[PDB]
């Protein structure tokens, strides 16, 4: 249970990083 | 590559390679291309591929495609629609339906077409009780098909949606993964080549592969049908055919072979009175060999 | 017996530039010319080059004056490596949008009678802006049913304009999608067009002029800061609607301060970095 | 940013809609009609929108 929660949080963090990078790129290109 | 079609093939190969892997690298590349490329077809393919990449975690595809769906580029909006459809095929996702509902009346005809087809794909086989918007979307399809001052492509999408919602009679569902957790190559290929109907209508006859029967079939020692009757600890109304268009029992019986839905698997049970017994638990579903 | 809606007309960069330049040169008239190309398959009409022809007319019509020129030009291009033959004609509509008139339809009828799949291209110079060029390709509909067969969504992606619909689109003629396929050398040359000389990059900028510009902008920023202080005291004694119309006919100190800050930062950072780079590179 | 871009993309066809005459109201009258002087033209007995 605790292992599942910990690994799920890790996956969520990685996804949040991916989304952050994608949003920054989207903003930069929307300026153009 | 410099050819937009070659770049589109690049996006498609990313999808097929990292199909159902949740690969952060692949998602990063797809999103970069979707928000950067100069060709709208390439953007559309890039957004679409995310469904194949993330089909094993349907709860996450909305989290990445909502903003793309609410965008200034109709091609990217259509890509988001189809990405949600592929990601949540045979799942009836509340978030997916909520995202698709605003897009069903988008200004752009092909955006509406994609939204309708994606909604049908997601809500295949789902009843009123299971999903509280299936009847609404059925009426929407009928209205679009009947209106005589609507776009031809929107009508095409509505007709295809009607066809997909009630497929194989009503005894088939679209799932990119088998009941055991393996990627279904026929279904992946079928959905891809069906998505490639934007360029060639005849290719629409590839969702036939994606269609997978939803049935619990019994067998005897000699591999022949036994006349067994399975039990579903669910109300008759829920998990039932919608209707033939012109004290609730808490238990139902189904005859081999039985039209049993993927959600109904969890509840299906066998009556111990009958002489036949299920070798592997009936919750697994599929062809089951019955011991006696 | 179909003529599909996924058919496209491939216009080369050279053809597009020639068309636009001639059309803009003849701003009041409908200057016109021929398009050379190939009929590759039933889903492609490649336009590789266009050449204008001797023509004369008024602001209400334009007509060609000699066919000998057209024949001789075709021959003398074939002799140098352009065996392609006429696949259509182009003429400019200066400000009326893109569509065909009656005389245009008659000319297109003649071209269709000669070759079945000939097309007409209308380029409007003045309505064209830097990012976008207003151009469309057309072909006629017989006296019949549907003009074309749809085996894809490619045809229905353009949302035909109201002016073209009024002037006869989808009733006397139908449009064809224009695509701009390019080769590697064309892409490279288009990208290289705007590239500047290398020395221009490292060249510095007169320090007297640079200091004068900095001084001028800082002096302006002083008054802008005074006005900004005055404006900040407002925005509390302002109706939620009145704020929007408050900046109508009156300067915006915040916006001007931001612009000046950006320009100053760019100029000074660039100059300092160039100075250091030169300091190292040149001994 | 996306909303700004979308508005600037639909604004081209939004700007071709016809303007509206500006008139001076003389007096309301009748069921829901009004009397208006549309300078330089004469007066009109116009309706009123439901809003
Ligand atoms: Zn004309």
């Amino acid at each position: 249970d605790l292992y599942s929660r910990y690994k799920k949080l890790q996956q969520e963090l990685e996804f949040l990083e991916v989304q952050e990078e994608y949003i920054k790129d989207e903003q930069k290109n929307l300026k153009k | 590559d410099k050819d937009p079609i070659l770049r589109r093939s690049g996006m498609y190969t990313v999808a097929m390679a990292y199909c159902g892997s949740g690969n952060n690298k692949a998602i990063r590349r797809l999103l970069h291309v979707a928000v950067s490329d100069v060709n709208d077809d390439v953007r559309r393919a890039a957004v679409e591929s995310l469904g194949f990449i993330l089909f094993r975690t349907p709860e996450q595809c909305p989290s990445v495609v909502s903003l793309l769906s609410e965008s200034y580029n109709p091609h990217v909006r259509y890509g988001a629609a189809m990405a949600l459809g592929i990601c949540c095929a045979g799942t009836g996702n509340k978030e997916a339906i909520n995202l698709l509902e605003p897009m069903t009346n988008d200004p752009v005809n092909y955006v509406r077409q994609g939204a309708l087809i994606a909604s049908a794909l997601i809500m295949i086989q789902q009843t009123e009780i299971t999903c509280p918007k299936v009847n609404q979307f059925r009426q929407l399809y009928s209205k679009v098909i009947n209106d005589k001052h609507d776009d031809v492509m929107a009508k095409f999408g509505a007709i295809l949606a009607q066809g997909i919602l009630d497929a194989g009679g009503h005894n088939v569902t679209i799932s990119l993964q088998s009941r055991t957790g393996h990627t279904h190559m026929p279904s992946v290929v079928g959905v891809l080549v069906f998505t490639q109907f934007w360029f060639w209508f005849p290719l629409s006859h590839f969702l036939s592969l994606a269609y997978t029967p939803t049935c619990v079939i019994g067998l005897n020692k000699d591999l022949k049908m036994p006349k067994v009757q399975y039990k579903s600890n669910c109300k008759p109304s829920t998990f039932a055919y919608p209707a033939p268009l012109e004290p609730e029992p808490n238990f139902q019986l189904l005859d081999n072979p039985a039209r049993v839905m993927p959600a109904q698997l969890k509840v299906l049970t066998m009556p111990e009175t009958c002489r036949y017994q299920p070798f592997k638990p009936l919750s697994i579903g599929g062809i089951i060999i019955l011991k006696d | 017996p179909a003529v599909d809606t996924a058919e496209q007309v491939y216009i080369s960069s050279l053809a597009l530039l020639k068309m636009l330049k001639h059309g803009r040169a003849g701003v009041p008239m409908e200057v016109m010319g021929l398009m050379l190309g190939e009929f590759v398959d039933d889903y492609t009409v490649r336009v590789i080059d266009v050449f204008a022809m001797p023509q004369s007319g008024t602001g209400v019509s334009v007509e060609a004056v000699d066919p000998v020129f057209q024949a001789k030009m075709l021959d003398m291009l074939k002799q140098t490596g352009r065996p392609e033959m006429v696949v259509g004609w182009y003429h400019s509509h200066p400000g009326f949008g893109c569509w065909l008139s009656g005389v245009d339809i008659n000319t297109q009828q003649s071209f269709e009678a000669l070759s079945e799949r000939a097309v007409a291209v209308v380029v409007d110079p003045i309505q064209s802006v830097k990012g976008k060029v207003v151009i469309d390709a057309f072909r006629l509909i017989n006296a019949n049913h549907e003009p074309r067969q749809t085996t894809s969504n490619l045809g229905h992606l353009n949302k035909p304009s109201i002016q073209a619909l009024i002037h006869g689109l989808n009733r006397h003629y139908y449009s064809i999608t224009i695509n701009y396929r390019k080769n590697e050398l064309e892409q490279k040359m288009l990208l290289n067009l705007h590239k500047k000389s290398w020395m221009e990059g490292l060249t510095l900028q007169d320090y007297s002029e640079h200091c004068k510009h900095n001084e001028s902008v800082v002096k302006e920023m002083l008054e802008l800061a005074k006005n900004y202080n005055k404006a900040v005291e407002e925005e509390d004694k302002m109706t939620p609607e009145q704020l929007a119309i408050k900046n109508v006919g009156k300067q915006d100190p915040k916006r001007h301060l931001e612009e000046h800050v950006d320009v100053l930062m760019t100029s000074n950072i660039v100059q300092c970095l160039a100075a250091m780079l030169d300091t190292v590179v040149f001994k | 940013l996306n909303a700004k871009v979308r508005l600037l993309r639909e604004e081209l066809q939004l700007l071709q809609e016809q303007g509206s005459y500006v008139g001076e109201v003389v007096r309301a009258m009748d069921k829901k009609k009004v009397l208006v002087k549309v300078h330089p033209e004469g007066k009109f007995v116009v309706d009123v929108d439901k809003n």
